[PDB]
RNA sequence: AUUCUGUGAUACCUAGGGGACGGGUAAAGGCGAAGGCAAUCUUUUAUGUAAAAACUGACGUCGAAGGACGAAGGCAAAGGGAACAAAAAGGAUUAGAUACCCCAGUAGUCUUUGCAGACAAUUAUGAAUGCCAUAGGUUAGAUUUUUAAUUUAGUCUAUAAA
RNA sequence: AAUAUUUUUGU
């Protein structure tokens, strides 16, 4: 069993060399398979159109969403650049002001996700809680 | 249960480690200058290296390394303290308590806006 | 919102006439506990209706 | 013209839940308002536990309601909200930007879904 | 987001370092043996292995220096072509 | 009128160049990589060739010549010209033997391309005067829409939220009044029908009573309604009350323009051993092993899910090359995005050894030394 | 006709809000009879007294870009009903 | 929770749990990156003392021109070896 | 043919990484005082 | 060093207050006659820009003077006063040190009602009209064979004729 | 990466 054990280890290690999800009707040459290809020297997984535009839908009149909100601020509570959003400067700041609307409304947190979504993330078990103290 | 706090607290003049329990209740609240170091030496790598390990030596004269199945390490300022302890617990001098930690946070402190800073110095 | 009683009444007339519970093909097939039940429904909901439309093209309810 | 506001009242009692509907809900009427929709959200945590009346409070009950009503009916309706004393905090906000075509959209405060305008 | 500017014309198209520095290898070893001592000691038992580490790597010859890289040279080729042009 | 300068050029050889097709589509609300892009679905440029004494020279018919060592050497010359002439003063150009020989190895296995299926197959060719037509007439009814597969209108469960508004506001909304008048032509015939039936035993019909009235008798019939928005707007359709509209139709010509044989059901007769049972196998690779929930497998170039059943289980470093096994292309067929799928299923074993006799691999020799 | 086609787009409106206009509350007697409807102790699952819970969380980014990048699943049929007709609204008129 | 309820603190973001594929040094690394890709370091030392409205806005016009500069000079040193590759 | 010997180049290249990536993984720990 | 701390500080928490500030988003971005304007909700106010149609029919530009507006600081009155900080004051540095640095710190900064009218109030370039060849970005729109190219009004780099 | 002792004069 130990061989079968060691064997799946570098499998599965090899496997993570592989940073390309070949899929279906997917045209590849034998340069396709070399090193600078698998190397994947592009840093930047980058979303392709406005969502903002694909959707169609107004930010500011989906405030009360709070996982919209959560989505487009760090877990820091700060507002996503336009460089991760891929969002147009129009678009941005719609989505920026609904942040800062609900931010400053008092329905949202400004240092953090939601509390509510927060239960539903990794970590649920171990999350700070506040002892009653007396 | 909430587990317990291993708050390190460090600027460029000085650094502070805080153990406590549960109920935030400190423990063992020490400084550079509880070990000797006078008024410039509270600064350096070194003696923040040697105040985490006699925070963590402390730590087991207490019996904490069996009494602590959960602990949480806070960082709170850049210091040089900040890196100086952290080798400390990832170190041999922690290993007892290493494998008792589950979460790691940084609580800097950080104003949006706030309060008027002092002005700039002009050293030159 | 760039409208007037006219224009106003005219959507209302329009909006009940493509809305009006058609009625049976036949006669012999038609269904007196439906069909009147339907005109008694439709004509409840058309006058709710009139009286929230009339309330929110209200000039009055507008800002400056 | 399309208003919203979300209220925010503490968990204790559902009593008082349909009491600050119904006293905001007939004021709106009355005035000559229409109440588009009233959804009724559960209690859970809040941004961060906030202090309202010597009382510290984690989570409040909150609940929205989606009128369209006259500025002087909004501002009677968010002024008697803040002075009751069972209101933790509210978020009145205005509901699209004023275009009858637009205003025309507005249903059921959704959930699972988003405002497509 | 914007893409990449057409930069103005320089005098010269050109990286200051054009091969990497090398970083002496043995101060990395130093910086081991300092940290035995910190923590378990100077005149102890566990520093033996990585103290004879460090003398081995005194010891052993330097590597020889890599071939310049040519980068420099192609910048200046497509300098008037990609920027708007040379200034001087 | 033309100048004859400008006469010459119109007929010439770079003014044929086609334009650049958009790329094959993809998922709109996706992530992608910008700094590095890998081979598309479907080629979008126009693979070029030159004589072998032109290229020596570096001369493709283009701007200027072309560099002599990213350009000979290579046995197929091919290159594709994604610019002229850029800012930069030179030809952007790269390899085409991406797309080039990619077609010549779907060709050499000998496939056609047969309509989609819901799981009896059925492999019906796809250039038939009754499915491949694109013209149409106004007499034609849903029973014949049916066969089409170039549409005008878009398929609706595919566009985005947005851009189906665009298409109600921008192409639907300024239609009304056309529409109304596709109605009265409808009520035109039917007038028609009791005239003629009752004089074997047309009325202009410009009223807006008849056409406002007309709509409101199918409000409580809402099929027979679509079927006639959709002949307005050529809207390809949806619900069975049929033509594999599941997934959409294609956005190109059912089969890519890869491959023009329209039947599989021949033969290959063997020089020796005689007419053989199926056609020959084909080498695959091994990609993305199941421990993912499938397989993937390298057919030709393209990419395709491993035969329904080791090499599919585990990834085997020892491997040298990567694990090969030889499989069968059962079905080939083109999807609604463009992409070629392959049914690849599963290669006997005679077959295999069989196609190595002709190479020098087989262990043993099926000919001569084989007692049984 | 250019005033018209605006005073169409107008009526059009009208006609929409109308349809919507089922759901309203006019009167004090259907306010009474939705709040103590859904304002109840024992109305989310109750165990759980959050909407989080029958509704686990509201719609997402992720899940949005799941509905047309995931699947494209049945959630097409549910769809293309609304968006059949609000193409024939369109064009028809009728808000059907 | 039911009894004990979230501590909802600026720290609560900048936590990161320790799992079975995430252990302490992994959990750091996490954190470091996390802290500098929000550039808190950066924070602490532009509110250590106050800069006047003029002084911050000619001060980040400062710092985006080297960022666009920066920027469009990585896109001509990687479009002249993509040249080079071509044997321009 | 070519497909192969383009794979095993990734393959040395696979396992030259994924060994350097051990080194990493070993290096986050301080393990100098050999206790 | 002056200074804080055994009258229990720093550090780590709990519960009540109290003032002013405005993190990310953020960009060569934008808005106003300028000065200047950056958290948020409701209310409120004048220009400007794009696309087509319709309407008035030279009703236009500049504009001494008067009047209005006008940054920070300042005066006057009443509030507010956490933080910062002219003054005054102390500790160091130094040949000397009012200074630069440090411990503390009042006016003042903020609110309301008036006075005041000076600025590198700058694009060191008054406002406005007609006109002159291109290219690369960028801002808000419009059109389209919405993929990507035309186009209106701005702004910013590098050029031709000059 | 955020570091900073002092250092006058020359018909
Ligand atoms: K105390
Ligand atoms: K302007
Ligand atoms: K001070
Ligand atoms: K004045
Ligand atoms: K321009
Ligand atoms: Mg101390
Ligand atoms: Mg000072
Ligand atoms: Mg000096
Ligand atoms: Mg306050
Ligand atoms: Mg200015
Ligand atoms: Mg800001
Ligand atoms: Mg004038
Ligand atoms: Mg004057
Ligand atoms: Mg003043
Ligand atoms: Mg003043
Ligand atoms: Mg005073
Ligand atoms: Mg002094
Ligand atoms: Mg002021
Ligand atoms: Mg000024
Ligand atoms: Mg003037
Ligand atoms: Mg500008
Ligand atoms: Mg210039
Ligand atoms: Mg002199």
């Amino acid at each position: 069993v130990q061989e079968l054990l060691q064997s799946e280890v570098t499998s599965n290690n090899y496997m993570r060399m592989m940073r390309r999800r070949w899929n279906n009707g997917d045209v590849y040459a034998p340069r396709d398979l070399s090193p600078y290809e698998m190397k994947g020297r592009n840093g930047g997984w980058v979303e392709a159109a406005d969502v903002v535009d694909e959707l169609g839908f107004s930010p500011l009149d989906n405030y009360r969403n709070f996982s919209l909100i959560s989505d487009y601020i760090t877990p820091f509570g700060r507002i996503r650049h336009s460089k991760e959003t891929g969002l147009k400067p129009v678009n941005q700041r719609k989505i920026a002001k609904m942040v800062r609307r609900a931010i400053g409304l008092g329905i949202h947190p400004s240092v953090h996700k939601h509390p509510e979504i927060l239960k539903n993330s990794n970590g649920r078990h171990l999350l700070p809680l506040v002892v009653p103290k007396g | 249960d909430e587990p317990y706090h291993f708050h390190i607290y460090s600027h460029k003049h000085n650094t502070h480690i805080t153990v406590t329990k549960p109920n935030r209740d400190a423990l063992i609240s020490l400084s550079c200058g509880n070990l000797g170091f006078k008024k410039s030496n509270r600064k350096h790598y070194d003696s923040a290296y040697q105040l985490g390990a006699y925070v963590v030596d402390k730590m087991h004269q207490m019996n904490l390394h069996n009494k602590i199945k959960k602990m949480e390490v806070v960082l709170r300022g850049f210091g040089p303290g900040r890196e100086a302890v952290i080798k400390v617990l990832l170190g041999n001098e922690g290993r007892m308590l290493r494998s008792s930690i589950v979460r790691v946070s940084d609580a800097t402190r950080l104003k949006f806006g706030g309060t008027r800073s002092k002005k700039p110095r002009r050293l030159g | 919102y760039l409208l007037n009683k006219d224009e106003f009444d005219s959507a209302i007339q329009y909006a009940e006439h493509i809305l009006k519970p058609i009625k049976a093909e036949d006669r012999l097939t038609a269904d007196p506990e439906k069909e009147d039940e339907e005109a008694r429904e439709h004509a409840a909901r058309h006058a709710k209706a009139v009286a929230a439309l009339e309330r929110i093209a209200k000039l009055e309810h507008g800002g400056a | 013209m399309l208003y919203e506001t979300i209220g925010i009242v503490r968990p204790g009692n559902i009593a008082e839940v349909k009491e600050l509907v119904l006293t905001a809900g007939k004021l709106i009427l009355n005035q000559g308002g229409v109440i588009r929709d009233i959804k009724n959200w559960g209690t859970f945590l809040l941004p961060r536990p906030i202090s309202t009346n010597q009382q510290r409070h984690n989570r409040g009950h909150y609940f929205v309601m989606r009128y369209d009503a006259s500025i002087a009916t909004h501002e009677e309706v968010r002024r008697t909200m803040k002075a009751d004393p069972r209101v933790i905090r509210t978020a009145n906000v205005k509901l699209g930007d004023g275009k009858l075509e637009t205003l025309s959209r507005f249903g059921a405060i959704p959930w699972r879904s988003l405002e497509e305008a | 987001p914007n893409k990449p500017i057409r930069l103005p014309p320089l005098k010269q198209l050109r990286v200051r370092q054009a091969n990497k520095a090398e970083e002496n290898p043995c101060i990395a070893v130093m910086s081991s043996v300092l940290a035995c001592w910190a923590s378990a000691g100077y005149n102890s038992a566990g520093c033996a292995t990585v103290e004879n580490a460090l003398r081995a790597c005194m010891d052993a010859p330097k590597p020889a220096p890599k071939p310049n890289n040519t980068i420099n040279y192609h910048l200046s080729r497509f300098q008037e072509r990609l920027t708007q042009g040379k200034s001087k | 009128g033309v100048s004859p300068g400008g006469a010459l050029l119109r007929t010439s050889r770079m003014f044929s160049l086609p334009p650049v097709i958009p790329p094959p589509p993809g998922n709109k609300l996706q992530m992608i990589s910008e700094r590095a892009s890998a081979t598309e679905a479907y080629p979008t440029h126009q693979v070029l060739t030159t004589f072998e004494s032109s290229r020596s020279r570096g001369d493709w018919g283009l701007k200027r010549p072309l560099p002599l060592k990213s350009t000979t050497g290579t046995t197929y010359p091919m290159v594709k010209v994604k610019e002229m002439d850029s800012l930069e003063q030179i030809t952007d150009f790269t390899s085409g033997t991406q797309h080039g020989l990619t077609l010549k190895k779907f060709q050499a296995l000998n496939i056609p391309i047969s309509t989609p299926s819901e799981i009896r197959p059925v492999q019906r060719s796809v250039f038939e005067a009754d499915t491949d037509v694109t013209a149409f007439s106004p007499d034609e009814q849903i029973q014949e829409a049916e066969k089409r597969w170039k549409f005008s209108g878009p398929w609706l469960a595919g566009m985005t939220p947005g851009e189906f508004k665009e298409y109600l506001a921008k192409t639907v909304r300024p239609k009304r009044a056309e529409f109304r008048k596709f109605i009265q032509k409808k009520i035109a015939a039917q007038k028609t029908e009791a005239a003629n039936r009752e004089l074997q035993e047309k009325p202009e019909s410009i009223t807006d009573d008849e056409v406002t009235e007309y709509l409101r008798r199918l409000r409580n019939d809402n099929q027979v309604l679509y079927d006639l928005v959709g002949q307005f707007l050529d809207l390809a359709p949806l619900k069975p009350p049929s033509p594999y509209g599941g997934r959409g139709p294609p956005i190109t010509h059912p089969s890519a323009g890869i491959s023009y044989l329209r039947t599989a059901a021949y033969l290959n007769n063997h020089p020796i051993y005689g007419p053989q049972k199926s056609h020959p196998p084909v080498q695959a690779r091994v990609l993305k092993p199941r421990r993912g929930n499938d397989a993937k497998i390298g057919v030709a170039g393209f990419v395709a899910d491993g035969p329904l059943g080791s090499v599919m289980d585990k990834f085997d470093p020892s491997i040298e090359g990567g694990a090969k096994l030889w499989v069968n292309v059962d079905k080939a067929t083109v999807d609604s995005t463009g992409r070629v799928q392959l049914t690849v299923s599963d290669a006997k074993a005679t077959d295999v050894l069989i196609a190595k006799e002709l190479i020098g691999d087989a262990r043993e020799p099926i000919f001569g030394s084989a007692p049984k | 006709e250019k005033e018209a086609m605006k005073s169409e787009a107008r009526r059009d409106a009208v006609v929409q809000l109308y349809v919507a206009s089922k759901n309203f509350i006019v009167d004090e007697k259907e306010l009474e009879e939705h709040v103590n409807k859904h304002f109840t102790e024992k109305i989310h699952n109750a165990s759980g007294r959050s909407i989080w819970d029958s509704q686990k969380n509201p719609i997402s980014m992720r899940e949005l870009r799941n509905e047309f990048s995931g699947f494209n699943t049945t959630s097409a049929a549910v769809k293309t009903t609304v968006r059949q007709k609000n193409v024939a609204e369109e064009l028809t008129g009728g808000k059907l | 929770q039911q009894e004990l309820n979230i501590r909802l603190r600026p720290s609560t973001g900048r936590t990161f749990y320790v799992s079975g594929h995430q252990d302490f040094a992994g959990a750091l690394k996490l954190l470091h990156r996390t802290v500098a890709a929000n550039k808190v370091k950066k924070d602490v030392r532009l509110q250590r003392f106050h800069e006047r409205p003029a002084l911050k806005r000619k001060r980040n016009l400062r710092e985006r021109w080297r960022a666009r500069f920066k920027e469009g000079f990585k896109a001509a040193v990687n479009r002249t070896f993509e040249l080079k590759n071509q044997g321009w | 043919e070519l497909e192969n010997k383009t794979y095993e180049s990734w393959k040395k290249w696979a396992t030259t990484e994924i060994a350097r990536q051990e080194s990493a993984r070993a290096s986050m720990y301080t393990n100098v005082v050999d206790n």
